[PDB]
């Protein structure tokens, strides 16, 4: 732990003809395990991790049924939202939804979440206690009233606290060889001279999993954030992640600077010097 | 809302001349989702390029990884070219291996 | 394992 299961759904309307383009992806932690793409020929939920291929045809039948139903919910939503916001049929609009559950190291439920956006802006989301809704504007307040009367939060809370967690546990066990393995960052430092008086030190972390990591610089043992650049953590494409952090230093003073790396896969925090 | 993509171009594994590898263009932070991404070898479009399934961050911004198998050589230059509604002109980011 | 949605906005 900790661990999580999350599903992400995107529907984009197609003015002029036919249904929205719908893409659904499921993750356990930072590992995608299933996907559905309305533009794909199979029209089935497809495996994306070898451990989910253990599941039988009944699982796949069921997930395909549910995800296609999800797609129709978004299709109807796009039309409704166009009405709420008094928009024309001319433009493409998007709905996004994400939900999922987090468990701690003991694999017990920690938190659940369910959030919805229209055209990239908050629309409605379950509150932290999974018992009520946060509606961003009057259109979403109309939806909140509807979902209150239909007891949607109660259904979702039951799922998030029960089924979501139970299935996360199942996946963690079935996929133990990779899901429960941590890959510590492989680190090194590079050096470049911009001019006679200024150098850049870059501290690299490669090949790590999960994606959560902290990379920081110190100067003479004290936190250094000025004259640093930290790139967004990025996927390697083989399941692992990469990140780097750089600092600009006076040439000849490189020895004052140290990079510090924290990650789940490192029992002791790590230090690099030039 | 319209949010401009961030772009990083980099290799899957440590880049060594003569060794099979993957060139990545990771585009993130953008909205809406429609985006054009090309990987270029010596300024020319690479044909065999695959990409991840569209997903998004907590702030609702989209991200995608585009990737292609390549074998780095000493003279070949690589880049990613991205167009999006938020960009008046395509944005090109060169692969810098010495980073 | 997906939740049944079905509640439209």
């Amino acid at each position: 732990g900790s661990h999580s299961m999350r599903y992400f759904f995107t529907s984009v309307s197609r003015p002029g003809r036919g249904e929205p383009r719908f893409i659904a992806v499921g993750y356990v932690d930072d590992t995608q395990f299933v996907r559905f793409d309305s533009d794909a020929a199979s029209q089935r939920m497809e495996p994306r991790a070898p451990w989910i291929e253990q599941e039988g045809p009944e699982y796949w039948d069921g997930e395909t049924r549910k995800v296609k139903a999800h797609s129709q919910t978004h299709r109807v939503d796009l039309g409704t939202l166009r009405g709420y916001y008094n928009q024309s049929e001319a433009g493409s609009h998007t709905v996004q939804r994400m939900y999922g559950c987090d468990v701690g190291s003991d694999w017990r439920f920690l938190r659940g979440y369910h959030q919805y956006a229209y055209d990239g802006k908050d629309y409605i989301a379950l509150k932290e206690d999974l018992r009520s809704w946060t509606a961003a504007d009057m259109a979403a307040q109309t939806t909140k009233h509807k979902w209150e009367a239909a007891h949607v939060a109660e259904q979702l809370r039951a799922y998030l606290e029960g089924t979501c967690v139970e299935w996360l546990r199942r996946y963690l066990e079935n996929g133990k060889e990779t899901l429960q393995r941590t890959d510590a960052p492989k680190t090194h430092m590079t050096h470049h001279a911009v001019s006679d008086h200024e150098a850049t030190l870059r501290c690299w972390a490669l090949s790590f999993y999960p994606a959560e990591i902290t990379l920081t610089w110190q100067r003479d043992g004290e936190d250094q954030t000025q004259d640093t650049e930290l790139v967004e953590t990025r996927p390697a494409g083989d399941g692992t992640f990469q990140k780097w952090v750089a600092v600009v230093v006076p040439s000849g003073q490189e020895q004052r600077y140290t990079c510090h790396v924290q990650h789940e896969g490192l029992p002791k925090p790590l230090t690099l010097r030039w | 809302i319209q949010r401009t993509p961030k772009i990083q171009v980099y290799s899957r594994h440590p880049a060594e001349n003569g060794k099979s590898n993957f060139l990545n263009c990771y585009v993130s932070g953008f909205h809406p989702s429609d985006i054009e991404v090309d990987l270029l070898k010596n300024g020319e479009r690479i044909e065999k390029v695959e990409h991840s399934d569209l997903s998004f961050s907590k702030d609702w911004s989209f991200y995608l990884l585009y990737y292609t198998e390549f074998t780095p050589t000493e003279k070949d230059e690589y880049a990613c070219r991205v167009n999006h509604v938020t960009l008046s002109q395509p944005k090109i980011v060169k692969w810098d291996r010495d980073m | 394992n997906l939740v049944p949605m079905g509640a439209t906005v």
